[PDB]
């Protein structure tokens, strides 16, 4: 898919982002804009969706932070496994998470005093 | 009026409380020594 | 061109020329019977530099420093406010104003008819009165 | 990696995924609340621990805890 | 340790310390007017000399003293250059003091920290007799108070 | 170009300062906590951190311009004053070796009159160190009512800058389109204030030489000393001074310039008489400049549309590794006031250092060299002031891509390639300060290990005739042969450490050829790793000030902030502040590196007496020909002899020197408090002594807490360089008294 153009090398070309877990975004653009990379300089935004590789997790949240802020574009990331397996962890409700969703569950959640008592009366 | 409301801050009530214990200090040394009696 | 500033500035030029007058006329009232007679003797004992550091007259100026601060801090609240302090003169100069307005038809404003040009011509005379008498000593050039 | 423990002091103002990086926490309806949202972190097992919301977090003692634990690639946030 | 009136090992650093002294004090012409305070310097080292001597003082020359409570030197600790600290420190912090209780009421608490009126400062000059006039008040904080503190949990 | 002005926007009223923190509403509604104490006065002077109307920030830094130039005007006006109240110019102007300099005397309160040093000259005071005799010697500074003429006369142009810097605000206001005619600032900063600067201080040497050139240089009483205004009403004194005069302004427009060479000439070196540079070379050297300058300032487009301008001159350099190269810089200089202030804190800072250079190696003043106390003072002077400069660049270089650099407005491909391969240029600077770091120091090791274990360090000798005298020999036989071959007119070198075996003595040494060896090219390459340090340091605060790889989403936090916390297995200490903050203490280990090796060096081999039995016997016989090599006579014959001068004083004058030398370690020792500690212990230290407090309710109003984490490092570093220059302080002003 069309995506912006970077130059400076850096990011690209290396054995760790091969080997491991790489994020990939995207995002609507309905017009050519110019915008910059959370770990690079900058560069053209074209029309349509635009994919790109992400090493972190913070650099996957933090570039969508700063699309909400220009204009109002739904975002979409995807989280890809070590092998090939490709789950959509980013928006599993499709709802925004600050906002309220239908879709309710509890993880991970002790209900008892503040000071303390770390044990849990039950894990689900 | 306003400049009583900067003349009461603290700075400035500090620094002129201070002025005063060190020039009483300094005229202590000048003049008499301490007589002491026992 | 602010309020505030050109308060105190017109102000400072009221609270010196009179300042810059009565010793104009305190400065020629005590010279007038030796002005001339030999240019007393170049100005006689009245130089400053034959004075004695003014061993008399120095604990004498520090009374005059005293009082005339609580003159001033007199000058600084009577200007605050009109009334009070600046009132009752208010309607004083009031009865020659009313006069001085009918002589100048709707108001004839007194600041024109001469409260800055006493000012002015008292500041800047007096700046030449203490320079041509106090501050040369060998001429070189004639002076005219 | 962490360990994510909510209190029952939330308000569910929202003030956990407004500050969070990579949303470990999210926005669940409940039932005993006053603006009616609870807190709830799923995606544990990357949160990274940087203890933003502790500092957004509103109540006297803060509402949501995360306990340090273990540390994997996951929670070391890096790029290698 | 015997005073230095009899002490012959203490009049020999008054002795020593001007003759250090002199040799910066000769290279000088004394008619000087510049030069003319060295000899009212010296001599306020002599008038600090004689002072100290009634105080029992080091044989070596380093003048010791008292503090064991004896009564015969209450002059360096007890009596004058301790109780005087006492007491000045708190007239200082019992005058503070009445200046927190007047912390309060509806102008805000930060404004009578801070940008207080001068008047309180100049109110200052009421603690002439602190003690148990200052002992009642302080009572009265800790009543008042009723154990409203930290949580410390 | 326009006079555009905004008359009138701010009142004069001091509402204002009733109220403490008017400048924020954030810091005036709620002072409530111990922590808005220290905001109030952290954030004074952050202009961009209240309102964003740029016409309002450039009338809030032009006004602290004015200011602080009051404030130097204020500080200046008294030293005038100060060297003639109480002082002994004008007994050194007729005696100026037995007389040591002095202008600050001291009272009889609590028995301190042992500070007043016997200078001689019938006054007694305290020893000056500032240069301020040798300048108002070389300005023709005789009598004391020239002292009190120019010192009141600096009084009204320091408050004439008070009423303009109240001026173009409170009554008076020019707009915004005032400040982007930067084409029509050059033209007057290069021309009317460098220009007809260097022009105006010209013409005044040339007409005040002769009282201190042909006068002084003499033997006259000052007393004999005529008037400067006799000199001028009769151009036949002139004349006779100098057979140059009698024409007057003829062959000037005749183009026969030869004419004038009796004041103005090229000659190089020193003079034989004074003790500094020729007092001829400098008038025709600022001549030199001025017209140079008036060339100079006019390059940028006025309002007549010839000249250059910043704009196009940064659109038209490209390069093939720059890409759009330079384009966008003038966008970039003339909105960020801050943009300015990091290139002109780095120029400026370095010029510090090098102007500090050019006081030692040429004397420009006259009974400047043989003064070794001021001389060694004032170079480490500016040198520790371009430090700050330099490390003040940075603190700014990196707030640009913080607080203005922006992927849409102001744009040069080569400050995007300095972030696009942002991770390149300090991997570079990273291996060069370690292999740079690993031998310089590395050798310090290897020789202190050579000299303990044995035979090691005698082998090491024909090593010590390596790299010293193998490099920068030639350069010095270059300026040897320079004059003549290369300088034909030119008599003399640039500077006599140039002219080898020639040696300028005045009953004490001024200059030596200084010969290298031993261990410069030791010193020099542990100044090369602390400055290749300091830049990496500072250079990685700037450019990674923006895009960083472990954090994102940098640009949100801010600049002066602590951290992130315990996560990504810990983020601390990641501002680009805290690269400066760590920058404040590489260039704080250079600067104290340079300072020892010049203060040193100097009287290893240059400073020293001469008889006539002999030839040269230095105060420090040529010691660093040998305890320069290892780390041990650092401290052997450097760290220790020093103590016989700074404490063996309590019997002199010089006891001061030694109080705040031991008071300066412990302000050190007291930064070792707040860079060791957290705050999360001292608020909990906080809160016990607050129980107190509210057993007798004697808490305040204004809640006790700890310091901010930010600024408990502000003072850290603070306390770490007072406490870390004081001792240096007293310690290059304990032993050069002793020994001067
Ligand atoms: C018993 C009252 C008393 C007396 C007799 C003196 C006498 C003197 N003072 Mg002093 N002073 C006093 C109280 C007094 N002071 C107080 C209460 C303070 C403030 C705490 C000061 C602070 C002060 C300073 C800062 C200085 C003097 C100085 C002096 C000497 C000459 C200048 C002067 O002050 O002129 C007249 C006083 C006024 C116009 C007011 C002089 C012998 C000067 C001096 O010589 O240094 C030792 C000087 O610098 N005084
Ligand atoms: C060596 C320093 C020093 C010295 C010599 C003094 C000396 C003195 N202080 Mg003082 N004080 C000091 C430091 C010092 N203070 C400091 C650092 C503070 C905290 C800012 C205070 C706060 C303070 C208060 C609140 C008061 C004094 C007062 C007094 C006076 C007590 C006698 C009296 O006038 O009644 C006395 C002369 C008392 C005073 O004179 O009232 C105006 C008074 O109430 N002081
Ligand atoms: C920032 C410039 C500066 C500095 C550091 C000093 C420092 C000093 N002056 Mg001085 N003075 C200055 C400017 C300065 N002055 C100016 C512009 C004038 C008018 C021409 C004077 C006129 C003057 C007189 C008449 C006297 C002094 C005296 C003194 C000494 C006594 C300390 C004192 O009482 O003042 C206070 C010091 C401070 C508040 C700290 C320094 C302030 C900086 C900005 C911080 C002291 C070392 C006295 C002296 O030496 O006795 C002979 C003395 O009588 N000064
Ligand atoms: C409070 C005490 C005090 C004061 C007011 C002064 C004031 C002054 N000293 Mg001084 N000095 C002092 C203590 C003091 N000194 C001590 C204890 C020593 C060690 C013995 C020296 C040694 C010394 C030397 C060697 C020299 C001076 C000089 C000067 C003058 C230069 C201006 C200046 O340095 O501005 C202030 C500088 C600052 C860095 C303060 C500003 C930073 C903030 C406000 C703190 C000035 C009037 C120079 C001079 O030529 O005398 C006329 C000079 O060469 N002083
Ligand atoms: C090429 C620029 C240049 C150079 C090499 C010099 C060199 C010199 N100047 Mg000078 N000066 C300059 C520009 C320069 N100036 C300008 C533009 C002005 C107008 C503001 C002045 C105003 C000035 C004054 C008032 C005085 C000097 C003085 C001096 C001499 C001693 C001071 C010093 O060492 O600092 C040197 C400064 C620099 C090396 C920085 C200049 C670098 C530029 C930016 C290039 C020295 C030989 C002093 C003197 O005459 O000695 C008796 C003196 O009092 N200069
Ligand atoms: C005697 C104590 C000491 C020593 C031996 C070192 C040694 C070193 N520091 Mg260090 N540093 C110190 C104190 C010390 N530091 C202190 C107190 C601070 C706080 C201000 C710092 C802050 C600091 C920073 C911020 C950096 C270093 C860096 C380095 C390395 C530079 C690379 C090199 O040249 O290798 C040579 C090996 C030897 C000379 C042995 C080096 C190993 C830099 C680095 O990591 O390399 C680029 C780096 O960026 N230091
Ligand atoms: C043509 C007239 C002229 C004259 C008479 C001088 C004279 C002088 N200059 Mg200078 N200079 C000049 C032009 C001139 N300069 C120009 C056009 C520039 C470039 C803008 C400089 C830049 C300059 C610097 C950077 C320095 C001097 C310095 C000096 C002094 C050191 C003495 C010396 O070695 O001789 C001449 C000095 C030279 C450096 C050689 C000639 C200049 C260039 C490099 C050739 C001296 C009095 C030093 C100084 O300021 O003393 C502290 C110093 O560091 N000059
Ligand atoms: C409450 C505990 C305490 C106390 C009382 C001290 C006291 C002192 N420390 Mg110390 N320090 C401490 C804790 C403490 N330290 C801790 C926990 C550490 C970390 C382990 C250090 C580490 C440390 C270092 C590294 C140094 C000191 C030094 C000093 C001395 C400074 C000399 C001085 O100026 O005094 C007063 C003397 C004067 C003349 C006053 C000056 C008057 C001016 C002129 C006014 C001083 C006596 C310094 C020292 O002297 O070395 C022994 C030193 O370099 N300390
Ligand atoms: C408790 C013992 C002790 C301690 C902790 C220190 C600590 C220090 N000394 Mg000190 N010193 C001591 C004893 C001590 N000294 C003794 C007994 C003497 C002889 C009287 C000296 C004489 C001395 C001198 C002359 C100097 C120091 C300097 C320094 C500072 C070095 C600055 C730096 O690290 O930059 C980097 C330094 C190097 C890389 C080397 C440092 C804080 C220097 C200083 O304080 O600069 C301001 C300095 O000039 N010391
Ligand atoms: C001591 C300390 C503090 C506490 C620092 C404090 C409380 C600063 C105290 C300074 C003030 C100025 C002292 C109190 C004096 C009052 C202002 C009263 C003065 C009134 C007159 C004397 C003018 C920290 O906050 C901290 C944080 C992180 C690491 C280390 C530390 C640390 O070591
Ligand atoms: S931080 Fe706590 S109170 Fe705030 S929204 Fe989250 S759970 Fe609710
Ligand atoms: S632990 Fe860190 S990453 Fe996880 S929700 Fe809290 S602040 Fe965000």
């Amino acid at each position: 898919m069309p995506s912006p153009s970077f130059l400076g090398s850096t990011g690209g070309w290396l054995r760790c982002a091969e080997t491991e877990e790489k994020y990939a975004m995207t995002w609507s653009s309905d017009q050519q804009h110019i915008f910059e990379m959370p770990t690079g300089g900058a560069a053209v935004m074209n029309s349509g969706d635009n994919l790109l590789y992400l090493a972190r997790k913070e650099q996957a949240l933090a570039l969508a932070t700063q699309l909400r802020t220009q204009f109002k574009i739904q975002d979409y990331k995807i989280y890809r496994i070590f092998p090939s397996g490709e789950v959509q962890y980013l928006h599993p409700k499709d709802g925004v998470l600050p906002y309220q969703v239908n879709k309710g569950r509890e993880q991970v959640g002790r209900v008892k005093s503040t000071i303390g008592k770390n044990v849990n009366p039950a894990q689900v | 009026m306003n400049l009583k409301k900067y003349l009461s801050t603290a700075p400035v009530v500090a620094t002129l409380w201070l002025f005063l214990t060190a020039g009483i200090l300094i005229e202590l040394n000048r003049f008499f020594p301490d007589s002491l009696f026992y | 061109t602010e309020v505030f500033s050109l308060e105190w500035l017109r102000e400072a030029e009221i609270k010196h020329c009179r300042v810059a007058m009565l010793a104009v006329l305190g400065v020629i009232a005590q010279e007038f019977g030796t002005f001339d007679f030999y240019n007393a003797k170049s100005k006689l004992q009245l130089s400053p530099d034959l004075h004695n550091q003014f061993v008399q007259n120095g604990a004498l100026q520090q009374i005059l420093l005293f009082v005339c601060a609580w003159e001033f801090i007199v000058g600084l609240p009577a200007l605050i406010e009109s009334v009070n302090g600046n009132r009752e003169p208010g309607y004083f100069g009031f009865d020659p104003l009313k006069l001085g307005g009918t002589v100048g038809s709707a108001q004839w404003k007194r600041m024109q008819a001469g409260e800055l040009r006493n000012g002015r011509l008292a500041m800047i005379a007096f700046g030449g009165f203490f320079h041509q008498q106090l501050l040369t000593k060998q001429g070189i050039i004639e002076q005219l | 990696a962490h360990t994510v423990k909510i209190y029952d002091n939330c308000i569910g103002c929202t003030q956990c995924v407004r500050a969070c990086p990579l949303d470990v926490l999210e926005m669940v309806p409940w039932d005993g609340c006053k603006a009616g949202q609870m807190a709830s972190a799923p995606r544990t097992e990357d949160c990274v621990g940087c203890k933003r919301c502790e500092t957004a977090c509103p109540t006297d003692f803060l509402s949501i805890r995360v306990y340090l634990g273990g540390e994997t690639t996951r929670s070391m946030g890096l790029a290698y | 340790l015997t005073p230095c009136q009899q002490s012959e090992a203490f009049h020999k650093r008054e002795i020593n310390e001007v003759r250090t002294l002199e040799n910066r004090q000769a290279n000088y012409e004394a008619n000087s007017p510049s030069y003319l305070a060295l000899q009212s310097q010296i001599d306020q080292v002599h008038k600090r000399f004689d002072k100290y001597g009634t105080l029992l003082c080091g044989q070596d020359g380093l003048p010791h003293l008292i503090t064991d409570g004896d009564w015969r030197h209450a002059r360096e600790f007890t009596i004058p250059a301790l109780l005087f600290l006492y007491i000045t420190g708190w007239i200082g912090w019992v005058g503070r003091s009445y200046l927190k209780y007047t912390k309060e009421t509806k102008n805000p608490t930060e404004q009578e920290i801070i940008l207080d009126v001068p008047m309180a400062l100049k109110y200052m000059l009421s603690g002439f007799l602190w003690p148990l006039s200052a002992w009642q008040e302080y009572r009265s904080g800790q009543l008042l108070a009723k154990e409203d503190e930290i949580t410390v949990s | 170009v326009k006079v555009v002005v905004d008359r009138d926007v701010v009142p004069t009223s001091f509402e204002k300062w009733a109220k403490p923190g008017h400048f924020s509403r954030s810091l005036a509604k709620g002072p409530k906590t111990t922590t808005w104490i220290w905001n109030l006065h952290a954030d004074a002077h952050d202009f961009d951190s209240h309102t964003s109307s740029l016409e309002e920030v450039s009338r809030k830094i032009f006004s602290a311009h004015f200011g602080q130039l009051a404030i130097i005007f204020i500080w200046l006006s008294g030293m005038y004053f100060h060297g003639a109240r109480f002082s002994n110019y004008v007994a050194w102007l007729s005696n100026p070796t037995g007389i040591k300099p002095s202008a600050q005397v001291v009272w009889p309160i609590v028995g301190q009159q042992i500070l007043n040093a016997d200078v001689g000259g019938g006054m007694q005071g305290i020893q000056i160190t500032s240069g301020l005799f040798q300048l108002w010697r070389a300005s023709g500074i005789v009598n004391e009512l020239q002292l009190y003429v120019t010192a009141l006369g600096g009084l009204g142009m320091a408050g004439l800058m008070i009423f303009a810097g109240w001026f173009h605000y409170h009554k008076a206001a020019p707009k915004l389109e005032w400040f982007q005619n930067v084409e029509s600032m050059l033209n007057h900063h290069l021309a009317g204030l460098l220009g007809l600067g260097s022009l105006s201080w010209a013409g005044h040497q040339i007409h005040v030489s002769l009282p201190i050139n042909k006068l002084l240089d003499a033997g006259v009483a000052p007393s004999s000393i005529p008037l400067p205004h006799e000199f001028i009403l009769n151009r036949n004194l002139m004349a006779e001074l100098y057979p140059s005069f009698q024409q007057g302004l003829v062959p000037f427009f005749t183009l026969n310039w030869k004419q004038y060479s009796d004041i103005l000439t090229f000659k190089g070196g020193l003079s034989p008489v004074t003790g500094g540079l020729w007092l001829t070379d400098v008038a025709h050297h600022h001549l030199a400049i001025a017209v140079l300058f008036l060339v100079a300032g006019h390059m940028y487009r006025t309002n007549w549309g010839i000249g250059h301008s910043i704009k196009q001159i940064l659109e038209a350099h490209k390069g093939p590794l720059t890409g759009e190269g330079h384009k966008g810089l003038y966008e970039i200089l003339t909105t960020s006031w801050h943009a300015n202030l990091a290139i002109n804190l780095a120029m400026l800072g370095s010029l510090s250092i090098i102007v500090a250079h050019h006081m030692y190696a040429m004397p420009p003043y006259p009974y400047l060299a043989t003064d070794y106390p001021t001389q060694l003072s004032l170079f480490t002077h500016h040198m520790w002031i371009g430090g700050f400069c330099i490390v003040g660049a940075g603190a700014h270089a990196a707030i640009y891509m913080v607080r203005d650099y922006s992927p849409t407005v102001n744009f040069n491909n080569v400050l995007d390639r300095m972030i696009r391969h942002r991770d390149a240029i300090i991997s570079h600077l990273n291996w060069v300060c370690i292999f740079l770091g690993m031998h310089s120091f590395g050798l310090y090791i290897h020789n202190d290990t050579m000299r303990a274990l044995g035979r090691a360090q005698d082998m090491f000798s024909d090593t010590a005739i390596q790299l010293q005298p193998v490099f920068a020999q030639w350069i010095q036989q270059i300026h040897t042969l320079a004059p003549g071959n290369t300088a034909v007119n030119a008599l003399a070198t640039a500077s006599y450490a140039f002219g080898a075996d020639t040696v300028t003595v005045g009953s004490k040494i001024a200059m030596m050829p200084i010969k290298l060896g031993t261990a410069d090219f030791m010193v020099h390459h542990i100044h090369a790793f602390t400055i290749h340090v300091t830049t990496l340091i500072l250079l990685k605060g700037v450019l990674y000030a923006r895009n960083s790889r472990l954090i994102p989403d940098k640009a949100n936090l801010g600049f002066r902030f602590p951290c992130d916390g315990p996560g990504r297995g810990g983020t601390c200490q990641v501002s680009a502040w805290d690269h400066v903050f760590l920058g404040l203490f590489w260039m704080y280990n250079a600067l104290s590196i340079v300072i020892f090796h010049f203060s040193w060096k100097m009287q290893s081999d240059v400073w020293g007496t001469v008889t006539s039995n002999g030839a040269i016997s230095h105060i420090t016989g040529g010691n660093f020909a040998q305890s320069a090599i290892t780390i041990n006579g650092w401290l052997r014959d450097f760290l220790w002899a020093q103590a016989s001068q700074v404490i063996q004083s309590y019997g002199s004058s010089l006891s001061a020197y030694g109080l705040m030398f031991l008071g300066a370690h412990f302000v050190w020792a007291f930064s070792l408090m707040f860079l060791f500690s957290g705050r999360g212990y001292w608020q909990e230290l906080i809160e016990s002594i607050v129980w107190a407090h509210n057993k007798l309710k004697v808490a305040p109003a204004i809640a006790p807490r700890a310091l901010s984490i930010t600024q408990g490092r502000a003072v850290g570093v603070a306390h770490y360089l007072l406490g870390g220059i004081a001792t240096t302080w007293a310690f290059f002003l304990a032993r050069i008294i002793a020994v001067g």
